[PDB]
């Protein structure tokens, strides 16, 4: 009957789409955590009705004129329903107010461009305007090349605004999904005040093959997982989805500023 | 990088040009001041690609190259006081016109053996750590920070991933961001990405006429968007990476020129060109706090990028 | 069974009443008079309660965090984030091994300078969000390896010193083990410090000293003695700031008993600092370390 | 007259070895300068003022014989303990000294060593003048105990206000340099310099070795070792060293 079923990618087992999604994409079989949209990652760490997006309808350019990008952005909005790989915004969870973005590798696999750039900054300033803690979910595979240094960029332009709510004395949690690779791991996904992850995500600055062919040697399995990361020093702490919305909870509580 | 020696594919006309004049009267040097017309015309109206190649020169100089003539006194210091001195990343103190300054970059090594050792100026996050100590040195003793942007970019290795090569870029930029010094960056080799930025973040940025600026190399990009590594000169042509480019785009504050030829013709001549762009934009900044001085690298990063709300 | 313990089991044995009652006595008199070597062992024991032992009953909603972003992440040192009676706080310290397979992945809590890092890092996040610091000395000594060493062991010690000097929020360290020298101290630059009566403070162990001055280390005994490492001695210096009591026979007698004394004097400590703005907690810290030391001018 | 070299057993004449700075003429082996020598070769002559010469040590833990081995170290170096502390300047720049002695009770820290080098570190602070330091220590004053230990934390509190105020301290690691001499102010100035060859640790050698049970390199915890394993800015050979610390004051010269 199409759709009401998912396969899980890595042990194959066929589940219900409800029952996964009731599970927060954790295949209840081999406990592999499968991507979630945006919007479901938002749902899952927030009391019901206290998402307020901004910069909903803000939509990429072509700034380099580069050949077939504004066409490949509009498929993967056909695609996802998204304008953009980047939701951002306002919520709450447990009555406490946080500003969020979360990134989707559906869309042009996460690659971070000037939108999702100046989607990030926004809510960032504004957290600092209004003293709030500030949560991002990273994802992303690759480069957005198609603009060129703009992309580049964009590294230094969301960390001058992130080092701002820093200064302001404010909280930076840094939650790092799959896959985080490339200039976002080199740029806000490493410096949060907390880093979390979760199990098995692949963390880095290079990819696997780039690596492996550099170095001629042939790396371990968990090369870059979360847990390895978390080995070398580079993560607070991996969370199984399933304490993800206890254990933000907590924190957030922890920080809360005396105030009101 | 291109061996010393080797003709590039743009120079052919000089080349060709020069065989004839070798097979000789009035006429052999008729073709002798048409050869060195011809050479002025081609390093006048270089191409892209052609660019790209001469900024992959094995003699392109490097940041050890320049800085006998730019800086006095100067006196390198080494080491991240956490687990090696990364010899891709030097950096020291000296002075520029009696004005105590710190200076950092890239170093790519002169010769074959020396880019082993140098890495090819491919740092390690002991380089980056290395580098924001100095740089926080400075800051504490109201140092002008100088980089140089040297790098087709930082290392790819399986102990660079272990050590943090992410974290110790993403450190620096947020760090670099609020200094409250003076920075003052250019690129005298290839600017590789995000290796090339984790040493960028400053209020103003050089560039060479000749080096680049890439979130990616042309060779990368064409293999990923052309799935043909071989289209690696149409990559460069779209991407934008030149000097030009990125000052059309308003991300750096100046270009460069560099002799006929390539900085490598006459690096003393470079160096003072430098210097001249140094002073200058350092004076542009003398009349800022520590606290606006911090605020105008913020105001710089922050209205970076073209978007339709 | 210790040394200093055969008296009861020479009495315990012409038992397998009057007796009975003289055992009872006799158990009370030699933990009610411990000698410093006595001490010594008492918190040399396997089961000496480790942080994660006692951190459980002090603190609501401890959350244990990973890592020195720059290396690894220590075994032998732990820190996290939590509340003491609802107030956010910020603790660290070594953590032992609670058995023999545990004390090989705690490295028998001795840190490498990662360890030390992530404590720095900690200790950092919790002055950012003006939250006290609480530390619990456990360890014999920083660890004296190859790895350390080349990884500067004694940088990683030096800048925690100086960092923890001028922190402008509360530092309040309790040794509940043995407080192995500057490995100790590494964690140790507080405004408030405690310790177990039955753990030790020193620059040296006293089988080191043994061998270094007497060129005999069975004489640890004497140098221990010599040197004055036990809880009431550095009080007697005015080095720490209180003593707290354990259970009879030992803080392992009686872990909740021993963690609620622990919390007790937390508060009190933390009490004691509540008036101090940021800058004059770290004032505070400066004339605390600044004044140690006698001398003839 | 003579001095033969540890090293390669070379014979000098003391008077040109000196002249030398001590510097071995054969084999380059840099021999221990004393405290005094050590400050005339980095100052302009009749610059140097000495602070708290007349310092001396108690016996606050009534520990026996150490008043007996104090006397005998005095007797033997002319110290009255194992640091000397004072001002001077090189080529017309101030700054504060000390210069630690490992002939001293092995130039292990107590109170006496911890005093004076507050005293002329908050000396530098009030007077905003940059601070240099010559790290000596092969071992703990175990005859002051926990008291000895707490001059790590005692050094480093007014450390971190000398710093805290702007100003420079410059590490200048000699050989050895160990234990809480090497786990605090030797390891955290703005610039930490070492000689040829120093040995600088935290755990001795043998220490090491039988804890991990194998064979330490030979350039283990050598200044060059150091170097590279990022511990160090600079590794400066004695003939150098004067100049480099000239050039290091010139370039940290406020405004
Ligand atoms: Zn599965
Ligand atoms: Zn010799």
């Amino acid at each position: 009957p199409a759709g009401i079923m998912t396969k899980c990618p890595k042990c194959k087992k066929i589940m219900y789409t409800k029952e996964l999604a009731e599970n927060l994409n954790v295949c209840f079989n081999c406990d592999h955590h499968i991507a979630l949209t945006a919007y479901k990652r938002i749902e899952a760490i927030s009391d019901e009705g206290s998402f307020t997006e901004f910069d909903k309808g803000m939509t990429s350019a072509n700034p380099l004129d580069f050949p077939s990008y504004l066409e490949k952005i509009e498929k993967d909005q056909q695609k996802t329903g998204l304008k953009e790989a980047v939701v951002t915004g306002t919520a709450q969870l447990d009555g406490m107010k946080f500003g969020v973005a979360v990134m989707d590798s559906r869309f042009r696999m996460g690659s971070m461009g000037s939108v999702i750039g100046e989607k990030i900054c926004r809510i960032i300033d504004y957290c600092t305007e209004n003293r709030l803690p500030f949560i991002l979910f990273s994802a992303s595979g690759g480069a957005r090349m198609q603009e060129g240094i703009i992309s580049l960029m964009q590294m230094g332009k969301t960390s001058v605004s992130l080092k701002r709510h820093s200064d302001a004395g404010l909280l930076y949690i840094s939650y790092l999904t799959h896959p985080t690779t490339g200039g976002v791991s080199a740029s806000f996904a490493s410096v949060g005040d907390i880093n979390l992850s979760e199990p098995k995500a692949l963390i880095g600055f290079a990819g696997r093959r780039v690596i492996e062919q550099t170095i001629n040697e042939k790396l371990p399995d968990d090369f870059q997982t979360a847990e390895f990361l978390l080995e070398h020093g580079q993560l607070d702490k991996v969370v199984h989805r399933n304490d993800m919305r206890q254990t933000l909870s907590e924190i957030l509580k922890i920080h809360q500023e005396v105030t009101k | 990088l291109v061996p010393r020696g080797s003709m590039l594919d743009f120079e052919k006309p000089l080349f060709e040009i020069r065989n004839k004049i070798e097979s000789l009267q009035e006429e052999i040097d008729m073709l002798e001041a048409s050869l060195e017309r011809e050479t002025k015309k081609i390093y006048t109206n270089l191409k892209p690609w052609d660019r790209v190649q001469i900024a992959r020169l094995q003699e392109r100089p490097t940041t050890l190259d320049y800085i006998p003539y730019i800086f006095d006194s100067f006196m390198e210091l080494h080491g991240d006081r956490n687990f090696r001195d990364d010899p891709a990343m030097i950096g020291g103190i000296g002075f520029l016109n009696g004005r105590a300054v710190t200076v950092i970059g890239q170093q790519r090594g002169k010769d074959t053996k020396d880019n082993i050792y140098r890495n090819f100026g491919m740092a390690h996050p002991e380089g980056y750590r290395k580098a924001l100590r100095l740089m926080k040195q400075a800051e504490k003793f109201n140092r002008p920070i100088f980089t140089f942007i040297d790098t087709k970019g930082a290392y790819p290795g399986k102990a660079a991933e272990e050590r943090g090569q992410s974290e110790s870029i993403a450190t620096n930029l947020i760090e670099m961001a609020s200094l409250k010094v003076p920075v003052i960056a250019i690129v005298i080799g290839e600017g590789g990405s995000g290796g090339a930025l984790g040493i960028g973040i400053a209020n103003k940025v050089l560039m060479l006429e000749n080096s680049t600026y890439s979130v990616i190399s042309p060779e990368g990009a064409a293999a990923l968007l052309w799935k043909d590594s071989n289209l690696a000169k149409i990559a460069a042509e779209t991407m934008k990476i030149t000097a030009h480019d990125i000052k059309q785009l308003g991300i750096i504050d100046d270009v460069i020129s560099e002799p006929l030829g390539g900085a490598h013709k006459d690096i003393e001549q470079q160096a003072l060109a430098i210097k001249s762009a140094f002073v200058a934009q350092l004076d542009s900044l003398e009349s800022l706090s520590r606290d606006e001085i911090a605020n105008d690298r913020f105001e710089k990063f922050r209205n970076i990028g073209s978007y339709i709300e």
